[PDB]
């Protein structure tokens, strides 16, 4: 279920986030398919790090792209897991 | 490496004030929910509230909504709770807390020390202490009976009995006191040819009392 | 507020049991469910979160189950360390809610209690109050009922009982209750009694006393 | 991933436009919506400095009449009108796999 | 301010340290890169260390030859380079990076000769 998720979307909307919608919407629903699933809505949060790590050159920029990661759950209307290291 | 350091509390009058203080290190604090927790005395654990980092999410237990209000400072590393129209129903010890991770779901992981909060319009008042006489083996004591705040430390003979003493929980009265018993079982046959005396201490009044517990007429 | 249903309130076990506690949430918090161990005077520890996921350094000896509103805590193998008491604790939702918790005693024999009655001091009625006392020593289990009678008239709601805590050399329970009148009232009546039941015991005790003898 | 310029050579009319072209061997989007493509201009006898970022975005101290443009592999900066202190080596950058730079364009003044 | 120390004329085979004094910024916020130009070669990327220093990565190039380090207390990134060949001969330069993978701010330059 996770190897098949399409999270371009949440990493578009989150980066836009940071500079300062179509892909805030496509993000929440694909993140719906977690929703009170703790284990597989980490795995989903921890695969948006991922893939940015490389793209958050600077301590500011990267903290605030962590906090709204942390945020993203809640704001999509989501229980966040418990638990989910970002490192 | 992760600290909780608790501050205020203490002995505060029904319908009074106490703003309760907490500083944490070891942690990202801005990023962390912190909470409130209470425990009255011999009762279960009673969650309070939670606030987030940035302050603005704020939760509070139907028990306490709209009597206590919870804060935060972040550049102190700080959170706060004041508490406004106390109640006896309030006296507890308090535990600040701090998440196990930086989510609104994070459970509470790390506890601060822990303040004990008293609600009462009592003042310090010393015991008295009144035997339990005799009537195998025997059993014997001596009543420490209205006396205020707590504790009271009793033995026996100054340390030199121990075995078969049962000093019991203080008991919080109609009256805003306390009352507790402590009674000693021994032998029928050492009573006459044996002095038993009880040594009641109570610091916060400054009082020190050694009543005999003799048999009777 | 999310209601959280511990059952059993109590429970006695010896080491090397299975215990089993429960706890029931009033609506479905799927696996939100954490599970907190608390000794006296130390603040709780948390054994379980996630409903399944064991924090560091908590032994194997405690795993969690349960999904939606039924879950359970058990301990495979009891041990020494494991007396104390057990929270389950929702975060769910907001405002988070504790289990109503659950005592873990040390289970042992039968053992009756040794009752003792003390009328109240004569130095005591010079101050206008009387208290009688009723001591249960070294009894277990902790279940028992203590009646005053007064003149063979059931008093109610002029008593208090205080239980102490497991003792630590034989895991016995001590009980007192304390029946406290005014002097006035108290030299209404001559006779003052106090009957206790316990499964110990083959048929319930009564010691009573005649305001004056001895 | 290998970088483009077309022209290597661009002499300019001062005050007239100007456009350099750069193309890389694969598309410069990354998972996010960004472009990983930036313009810098090596003047005489400085460093290079950066003019367009991310595709599209400028920098603080580069004034308004210096644009960038693109999407997938082929990104053109263009000039509005040609001034004094434009003149140089323009490299561009690709930040998508590791850092490549292209061979550079000489701004000559014709 | 980028104050780009160290470089000097070296053997081939040999070894040289590069130092890279920060003014004008927030030191402890920003990736740090260097970049290298070439006489007749273009502008080619070097190496890599995040804010924290926890992450470092290194070009194909010059991999395994050169190791990369930061001190956030003096303020320094560091490039000790090992194993110097001819075509390591170049201006170094210290790039400081934007935040989103961009280089902002660049040195002004020094120069490394692997001659013998």
């Amino acid at each position: 279920q996770l190897e098949r998720a399409n999270l371009r979307p949440c990493e578009q909307h989150l980066m836009q986030k940071i500079q300062r919608s179509q892909h805030q919407e496509r993000c929440c629903n694909e993140l719906n398919e977690f929703e009170n699933n703790q284990r597989c809505m980490c795995e989903a949060l921890q695969q948006i790090m991922e893939n940015q790590s490389d793209r958050l050159q600077g301590r500011q920029q990267e903290q605030q792209f962590k906090r709204e990661l942390r945020n993203l759950p809640q704001q999509c209307g989501l229980r966040a897991p418990q638990r989910c290291d970002l490192d | 490496q992760v600290q909780l350091v608790q501050s205020g509390g203490g002995l505060v009058k029904p319908g009074g004030s106490l703003r309760l203080s907490c500083t944490a290190s070891g942690f990202s604090f801005s990023d962390s929910y912190m909470s409130w927790i209470r425990q009255a005395p011999g009762k279960g654990l009673e969650w309070l509230t939670y606030i987030s980092g940035s302050g603005e999410i704020i939760s509070y237990a139907d028990s306490v909504k709209g009597r206590f209000t919870i804060s935060r400072d972040n550049a102190k590393k700080s959170v706060y709770l004041q508490m406004d129209s106390l109640r006896a129903e309030d006296t507890a010890v308090y535990y600040c807390a701090r998440p196990s991770d930086y989510f609104e779901t994070s459970e509470e992981l790390d506890w601060g020390q822990g303040t004990l909060v008293t609600v009462s319009s009592a003042s310090t008042k010393g015991p008295s202490v009144f035997p339990l006489a005799p009537s195998g083996t025997a059993a014997l004591g001596c009543l420490v009976k209205d006396y205020f705040p707590e504790p009271v430390t009793v033995s026996w003979n100054s340390g030199a009995l121990t075995s078969g003493v049962h000093t019991f929980p203080a008991v919080l009265q109609s009256s805003g006191l306390y009352s507790l018993s402590s009674v000693v079982t021994v032998p029928s046959s050492s009573l006459g040819t044996q002095t038993y005396i009880c040594n009641v201490n109570h610091k916060p009044s400054n009082t020190k009392v050694d009543k005999r517990v003799e048999p009777k007429s | 507020e999310i209601v959280m249903t511990q059952s059993p309130s109590s429970l006695s076990a010896s080491v090397g049991d299975r215990v089993t506690i429960t706890c029931r949430a009033s609506q479905s918090i799927s696996t939100y469910l954490n599970w907190y161990q608390q000794k006296p005077g130390k603040a709780p520890n948390l054994l379980i979160y996630a409903a399944s996921s064991l924090h560091s350094g908590v032994p194997s000896r405690f795993r969690g189950s349960g999904s939606g509103t039924d879950f359970t805590l058990t301990i495979t193998s009891l041990q020494p360390d494991d007396f104390a008491t057990y929270y389950c604790h929702q975060s769910y939702s907001a405002p988070r809610t504790f289990g109503q918790g659950t005592k873990l005693e040390i289970k042992r024999t039968v053992a009756a209690p040794s009752v003792f009655i003390f009328p109240p001091s004569d130095e005591q009625l010079k101050s206008g109050t009387a208290s009688v006392v009723c001591l249960l020593n070294n009894f277990y289990p902790r279940e028992a009922k203590v009646q005053w009678k007064v003149d063979n008239a059931l008093q109610s709601g002029n008593s208090q009982e205080s239980v102490t805590e497991q003792d630590s050399k034989d895991s016995t329970y001590s009980l007192s209750s304390t029946l406290t009148l005014s002097k006035a009232d108290y030299e209404k009546h001559k006779v003052y009694a106090c009957e206790v039941t316990h499964q110990g015991l083959s048929s319930p005790v009564t010691k009573s006393f005649n305001r004056g003898e001895c």
